[PDB]
């Protein structure tokens, strides 16, 4: 089973710029590889084949190179509609995608908004309490969030969820979900969530004390 | 796989001549169901040579 | 131009059977191979079939070999993946493919790929959303700024959609991608930046709509 | 809806003729091709014959042909079957049925069956059969039940009826079916499991019937 | 001419099983394969054609598979409407049936009781000598009974005959019957049936005495 | 069992044309293909022609295409030949043959041939033999054996019969195949060996007859 | 146009003989090759298609084998019955036939009888002159008869004719036809007829003077 | 012979339809496939479409898929190429052809083709031919021999006829091929070299003939 | 799309020479290559398949050659009837013809004969004026007229028109027409059509004014 | 998973044919070569014959070129092995086994093999047993322990099965392997050791069975 592995899994980059994104596999596929474009909640569309032939109608600015087991992708001027992941695959034996590298639109640090949510009396009533820490804005999409319950940190209760970048400010935003019992979340008072990101130079700390 | 179009496109002679034992025995529901000009228009000498009664 | 519609999809249980179809248009479907591959967000692009022209020769991947039966009907220009005792990990979304045309010798891949159709593979039943107020207070103020929102908690199946004031706000509303939890089933959150100076006197409602339930909740949100 | 009724079977000696009518109902019979089909113990299932609708081609299986004629007539909506020379092979039970409605290119076979009509083809002569019991003993019995019965043997033909009682006694009764000897003749046996401690006091009688003879025997069985 | 054999030939199941039964051609049959539904006594129904198409009125819970020469008929869940006997035929040159498959009801191990009869002495007046051994309420179906005469293994001189199941409790009765001259029967004094059964730890010998 | 009978088979001048006829019984004629097939010493066994079973497609070989016509008349159970403009080399044993049933994709061949008709194509006008003895003497003595026969020179058309002494001798004769001259006449020769004591005494006399002409010729061998 | 060729064209065999016949394509016929046996004056009966499979009815002794271009048939243990003339045939591009195998009854060494007849008197009235060298009796078949005409040979003015294997001594009988003219016959004084046979130590010459 | 006959071309403006016809005959027509081939002075020979001998699978160029369609009539043995929304460049001579008998694993191509049928694509009207005299004299003078001639102007459509005195002229006339200006209208020239001697006594009228227009003009050509 | 090509595109022969033509493909084609043959007027006629199998009825002075990319077809002695534009098809992958080669009759050197006319006065009163220069009988074809209006260079207002070789002396004829307006015409004086060809020692100048 | 079965092995004589067959089912047949191999105890391991998935090329061993011809039926999923011209070292267990599946330029060799069937190549006639009595006495006894057998001497075919008191003794049995003898017979020998203080009064019987002639043989074993 040939294994197929892409990098950079994510790649910044700005309307001009030179894009090259490599793709290698496990063993020799010879020359059979294909690069596919996906745009988000879209179907993928063949871009290039053979490594490099380009398929009828893609633009000239897309070019293919390598053979053996390493082979790149290059975009020699990005486009604003070229912003998508792209994902190769060998055909040599079977047919096997790597992970897909995904082009993301670079732009200046923006810092975080930060929010958080108590449970509401209903939810409280339903048997759970959920708590939401928010993320408002931010770029880059890298970012820590820690729930602190009492001072003594979580781990394996919350789970996390991230927009795709804005269509006009191209920034993200990230709500993290910690879930508790309704005896558990009684059982203690101060609720925080921590939060570090490259464009905060010390951690923020949003908290508030259960009935509140 | 896809299908080779500068294959064989004529009939080939030596295929199946017989009948299709397995084929449509059904009646055609639309078949030609109007009458044929050019059918039998003479009598029948074997036909009903009595009365009705 | 080329043109695949998929079809089929839906909700099933474990270990239960479903028949997906491909109609294709716009070129000539019975001189064609077809490909049958899914897309999951654990495992990102996965080949999963495929079928010759005529339907003499079939391969399968080797997670779904014995089980998913490709086949086709070249007299309806259709195409037919039955999955039969389906696992958690199937669900994702299943598109067609349309092999290229090349040389004798090349080997082969696809080159237009169908609009795609969900399978979600789960044991949990229909159930309408809770949907919980994310009040906004002093804690969730920075300056002229506040955020509130509403947690749409624990509904089955996707999707759900979410308004705020029946559509007529949408600057700065964010609602994020649903997540799957322990229990089977979805959850998602949707947020909005409001003018702190707007609070107490202007009114936000969200408005959760989930057409499989034919659920309809409006729930409005109050300040802390 | 479709209704099939097959006649004419019965029991024949081998090398005379025998003529299978099947009546249609419910449909336009002079639209539809017809099949029959026989089914026997040690062939199961076996086509036999097939009849176009207009009744230009007729197929045969290559165990019958030459021996069977497959015909019909349209205007009285029948289909017959003439069997000549008859070998004791061809006893079984005899469908006709439907091809059914479909494409101009498709192949076919048969959705309706009809009723079905037994053919047996045997030199045995027409012989009521002897009654002899099964008498429960101590070495029928174990605990607080005892087994008694009823042994029919040497009859011919199929079938004959066995009652308890005249009736009365249904509860854990158990009919074989029968079996064909190396004689030509059936033979098969009746038995009840019944409380040990009601012997000698409850009387039980079993009751064959055979029309074919018009045989009654009412034979009692005493315990030893 | 086309040989047809499913497998397996009796598979025992119960109510909301999965059932999976296979078919299988001495040659290519392409899809022209038909499953027919028959229940004891009565006449054969059509399910299936085109080895996937569902005929009308049949439940959504039958579903066909196969192409080539292997195919498949499947049960999403078995009700007690569907326990009957299923034959496969192929339909692309003249028609063959398979030896069909019978679903069996499936319940625990029940040892069989067993009685047996010494012909009477009417019979052997009469000039023939039968003997019965019967087992009662046994599952499963497969035994084994062994005539012994003197010690003596009997073969070729006798028959048996099982009823279907019974409606209220899915037992099978088996009957043996040794046919014999009265010369023969006198020329001996015990008489014996021995029965094997998967729910009998140790064989059961049943025997008389010729005259006792 | 299958029987093919052909007919029509004669002399014919070349030039003209000749039809010749196959009946067909034993077997559905109308479900099966049909082809003529011809035999000649010059080139063996050589394929004329094949029709399909409803007479829709019709091939033939390239020796004969544009002069040969193959039909067939399912209402009769007759498949015919219509052969115009005849050259010298068309004289052949013609044999109809019925194609096996097979496969659907299978190729097809011939299974059953029927008996075969002699076509002999020769401008020769129908002519009586020639009978000259070829007389034994002591240049073909060897020991108490002696050769003596009769020449059959320039008959039309084939064939002829020899016999001696009005059949009453037959040990030791050979009659030869009749070879086929420049003048399209045929001829042959007939001997046998006798025992030389007989010379002299034993009258040997060779009586040829020809039915096409109604030459009945008892030519004397006398010895030398 | 697809040629045919078998080999050999005529084989000597011995009842109980083990015999292997060939036939050769002048391209790929795939399998599609039929045999057919043909006994003299009788119409030839099928006894093998797709190269290897044995028509019903046909005895269990005959075996088909070969692909491609080449291919034979075996008979494992020769019969009477099976002395015959083979003719194989392709029918994957039309239908073209072999020129034929005849098996031959093998037997012993015998030289023929070498018998001349002269032209009779009624014939020579008649215009023409026959004169008749007969071979009486001999095998193998092969045998060589030349004419000398006052010591010259003849050639394209002399006719064969062989007979078939009689059934009660499996000999061979030839006679040749030598035909002239009077005026070429009456030219002429010393006419004979030269056998040779692998039978025969030296040639065997027999010869007339024409009056003599 | 294998003979094809194209018929249906014709002067056809663009965006209009056009039917072609092909009637085969000299051989099995149901049993061969087909070619459409076109050729034009621009691109030399292009093949155009394909149809199976059945018309189960057909195929196009790429410069006409979409647009032409190809069909067949096995019961009147006619090929036909439906044309629709003609372009300028579709201009050609537009040929059937039959593809080759031959193994069944080759590649196929073609072997007989028809006679060839034009296709002209142009929204110029049918107007009648401008004649304008050549006229000699001593600059197109070289010695004894002098050149005359007509120019045909701005005439459409193809084709049109130039003869010298009814034809009584024709050592050393040149009628050059027509060529197609910008407006749309063709135009080509005629010429004739005559004695310099002869000039201003022989009369020379060179008569034009437009069969789509009916035009006849007879110009006479005097020298200056 | 595969891309034929022939070289060379014109071939200048004579009756009895030995003729080679070349043609090439863009990618490898096998064997799948055609050869056919087109007289003027008339329907082209197939001469090879298989690049190198001859078809029915074809003279055997007709040769091919060739495999994967380069093909040839050779003519051992050439005769009349062949003179023909010649053909290549590749087969492999869909149907493409080269531009085909024309086989030209080679013939001794002959210098054309010039000559030029004015536009007519009918012409002009129609407010056109077309300008007709003449070449009469000349060898090879490969000539250059330039249209020089008050000693200036013309380009894009002339069109050149060449006959077939002539049957009787195997010369061409060719015609070029320059069109201009009224109005142009009228605008300048002289008018002057230079011709230049490999059988003229020095380009020759026909010229006439304006209304002369 | 994979599973092969072959079929058609016996008893042959030299010289003779004999057609061996292989099913295979659990993977697409028609998509792998194949392999027959055979075992024999005096060469081991032999590679005999290998064909292509396609039939196209096929190579054998030296010392089967010749006589053996592979080949095989994708429409019935069934491998075949011709052998012709048998001696007697062909003798030996035949399996078919199917290639593995691997990257476009590695060698190749098989991975799963069938379950074998036996060849064995003899001129011996099928012959029962002779069983003889290994009788125990104080020459065969050593202590408290004695050995008691029966030989079982030419018989042919293979193989033969040995049981002690109908069954009621395995606790120290020894059935030998059989022997090839020079007279192409086989022999063994079955053996037991049992109590001393046992004999003469219990009873030791060994039952021989030989199904290919329907031999059954029950030997008392008596002490000397």
């Amino acid at each position: 089973d040939i294994q197929m592995t892409q990098s950079p899994s994510t790649l910044s980059t700005s309307v001009g710029d030179r894009v090259t994104i490599t793709c290698r596999a496990s063993q020799s596929i010879s020359n059979w590889l294909a690069w596919y474009q996906q745009k988000p909640g879209k179907a993928p569309k063949l871009l290039i084949y053979k490594a490099s032939t380009l398929e009828s109608g893609v633009p000239s600015r897309f070019s293919g190179s390598g053979s053996g087991t390493e082979f790149t992708l290059t975009i020699s001027s990005l486009q604003p509609d070229d912003f998508a992941t792209y994902y190769c695959q060998q055909y040599s034996s079977y047919w096997t995608f790597g992970q897909g590298t995904k082009l993301e639109i670079k732009r200046t640090v923006a810092a975080p908004s930060v929010f958080i949510f108590p449970p509401s009396d209903e939810q409280l009533k339903s048997g759970t309490a959920s708590v939401v820490c928010l993320l408002n804005n931010f770029y880059p999409r890298e970012a820590k969030v820690q729930w602190k319950v009492d001072n003594a940190l979580q781990s394996g209760n919350s789970q996390e969820s991230v927009t795709e970048q804005d269509s006009k400010d191209s920034t993200y935003s990230l709500s993290s979900t910690l879930t508790l019992s309704k005896a558990d979340y009684e059982k203690h008072k101060v609720y925080a969530c921590e939060v570090t990101h490259q464009g905060l130079s010390s951690p923020v700390t949003k908290s508030f004390n259960r009935g509140e | 796989p896809n299908a080779n179009p500068n294959a064989n496109p004529n009939a080939n002679p030596n295929a199946n001549p017989n009948a299709n034992p397995n084929a449509n025995p059904n009646a055609n529901p639309n078949a030609n169901p109007n009458a044929n000009p050019n059918a039998n228009p003479n009598a029948n000498p074997n036909a009903n040579p009595n009365a009705n009664p | 131009q080329v043109q695949l519609v998929e079809s089929g999809g839906g909700v099933v249980q474990p270990g239960r059977s479903l028949r997906l179809s491909c109609a294709a248009s716009g070129f000539t479907f019975s001189n064609f191979g077809m490909h049958w591959i899914r897309q999951s967000p654990g495992k990102g692009l996965e080949w999963v079939a495929i079928i010759w022209y005529d339907g003499s020769n079939t391969y399968y991947a080797d997670s779904v070999k014995g089980r998913f039966t490709i086949s086709r009907d070249n007299s309806k220009n259709t195409l037919y993946l039955q999955m039969n005792s389906l696992r958690a990990e199937d669900t994702a979304v299943y598109y067609c493919a349309k092999v290229w045309f090349g040389e004798s010798e090349d080997n082969y891949s696809v080159d237009v790929w169908g609009q795609g159709t969900t399978v979600t593979v789960s044991s949990a039943s229909t159930k309408g959303p809770s949907v919980f107020p994310l009040a906004p207070s002093s804690k969730s103020t920075s300056g002229g700024t506040a955020a509130l929102g509403c947690l749409v908690k624990d509904y089955f199946p996707e999707p759900v959609t979410v308004s705020w004031n029946s559509g007529a706000l949408t600057s700065g509303v964010h609602t994020f991608p649903a997540v799957l939890q322990s229990s089977g089933l979805y959850s998602l959150s949707s947020v909005v930046t409001v003018p702190s100076s707007s609070l107490g006197t202007q009114t936000y409602i969200c408005n959760v709509n989930h057409k499989p339930s034919n659920t309809k909740v409006d729930k409005k949100v109050e300040p802390k």
